[PDB]
């Protein structure tokens, strides 16, 4: 996160030349991630200037709310890119009837009822004696429903 | 100083269920009737998996440290229960050279009479913790008897360990890969198991 002028906003990115990408903030060539940046001309902005901030020995830069689009301050902030994984939406669960349930670890057809299995606590998925799986865990609500394949 | 492991160090492989049936699997456990180190912060080594015994009657056992040079090199596991709370930190700490208790970071989580077994292995950049708290009244060394270890913490710490010490009587064991034959009850513990290495009956079992 850093705070940089609106014209040198485009600097911030892979491949890219001038004073912030050389001396302030280097981005690598084959750079992964996102850049996302935000004008912040009612917030860090000041009428007598806010020099606060400083790029490459060093200047200042001249922040005023009364400066045009271009020397307004923009908020900057990189996201460069395993412990940090993306959100998984669920759906409704629907019982007594032939679906396609897709749970934690495994994917299949069958129907899914009530079940009178009793799951130790840290136990997730139910097998067979012929390695298949019968009852699962639901992730959400802490019951266990018996997976019938389907007629 | 050793003692007998009798039938002790079976845990849970996996977070399947299974009832009334007899499951071969094959994985890191201590083997029957072997030889575990009795102690009474020695510097001990982490080749492939540890099985952990206590026996406590006034807490004196209060956690552990896993890594390689523990000395403020590297990224070293940092296991300590404060009475309070559990706090498992990750980060390259600083150790002393006898480190005891008295009366960068990338991860940080806060939480004889008794008999408090463990098992720690690392697979994968996976730390494992197996578990399981029973009360026993026996001093000499550990009970005969067989139990299950369920798994309660699971850290994706991505850091290699090959050194191991104790921050305070326990027991110390190693883990090797050899099949197991584990006898599921009705309500899916375990309450039996054969090493399929131990003898000919065994292997016969198997
Ligand atoms: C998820 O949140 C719901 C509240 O709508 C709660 O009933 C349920 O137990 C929660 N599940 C877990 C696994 O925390
Ligand atoms: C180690 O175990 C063997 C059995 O395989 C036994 O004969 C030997 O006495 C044990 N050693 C010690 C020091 O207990
Ligand atoms: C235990 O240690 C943690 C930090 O390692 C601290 O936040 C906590 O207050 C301690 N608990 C007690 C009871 O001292
Ligand atoms: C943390 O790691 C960096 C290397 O990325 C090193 O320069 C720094 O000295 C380390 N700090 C501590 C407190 O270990
Ligand atoms: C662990 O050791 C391997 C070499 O076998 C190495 O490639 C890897 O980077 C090491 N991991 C850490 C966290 O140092
Ligand atoms: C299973 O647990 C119940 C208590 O909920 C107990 O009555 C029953 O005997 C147990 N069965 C087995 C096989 O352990």
């Amino acid at each position: 996160s850093f705070v940089i002028r609106g014209d040198e906003v485009r600097q911030i990115a892979p491949g890219q030349t001038g004073k912030i990408a050389d001396y302030n903030y280097k981005l690598p060539d084959d750079f992964t991630g996102c850049v996302i940046a935000w004008n912040s001309n009612n917030l860090d902005s000041k009428v007598g200037g806010n020099y606060n901030y400083l790029y490459r020995p060093l200047q200042s830069y001249g922040f005023q709310p009364t400066n045009g689009v271009g020397y307004q301050p923009y908020r900057v902030v990189v996201l460069s890119f395993a412990t940090v994984c993306g959100p998984k939406k669920s759906t409704n669960l629907v019982k007594n009837k032939c679906v396609n349930f897709n749970f934690n670890g495994l994917t299949g057809t069958g129907v899914l009822t009530e079940s009178n299995k009793k799951f130790l606590p840290f136990q997730q998925f139910g097998r067979d004696i012929a390695d298949t799986t019968d009852a699962v865990r639901d992730p959400q609500t802490l019951e266990i429903l018996d997976i019938t394949p389907c007629s | 100083a050793y003692t007998n492991s009798f039938t002790r160090g079976v845990y849970y492989p996996d977070k399947v269920f299974r009832s009334s049936v007899l499951h071969s699997t094959q994985d890191l456990f201590l083997p029957f009737f072997s030889n575990v180190t009795w102690f009474h912060n020695p510097v001990l080594p982490f080749n492939d998996g540890v099985y952990f015994a206590s026996t406590e009657k006034s807490n004196i056992i209060r956690g552990w440290i896993f890594g390689t040079t523990l000395d403020s090199k590297t990224q070293s596991l940092l296991i300590v229960n404060n009475a309070t709370n559990v706090v498992i930190k990750v980060c390259e700490f600083q150790f002393c050279n006898d480190p005891f208790l008295g009366v960068n970071c990338t991860f940080e989580y806060v939480s004889f009479k008794n008999l408090r077994e463990f098992v720690f292995k690392n697979i994968d950049g996976y730390f494992k913790i197996y578990s399981k708290h029973t009360p026993i009244n026996l001093v000499r060394d550990l009970p005969q008897g067989f139990s299950a270890l369920e798994p309660l913490v699971d850290l994706p710490i991505g850091i290699n360990i090959t050194r191991f010490q104790t921050l305070l009587a326990y027991y110390v064991g190693y883990l090797q890969p050899r099949t197991f034959l584990l006898k599921y009850n009705e309500n899916g513990t375990i309450t039996d198991a054969v090493d399929c290495a131990l003898d000919p009956l065994s292997e016969t079992k198997c």
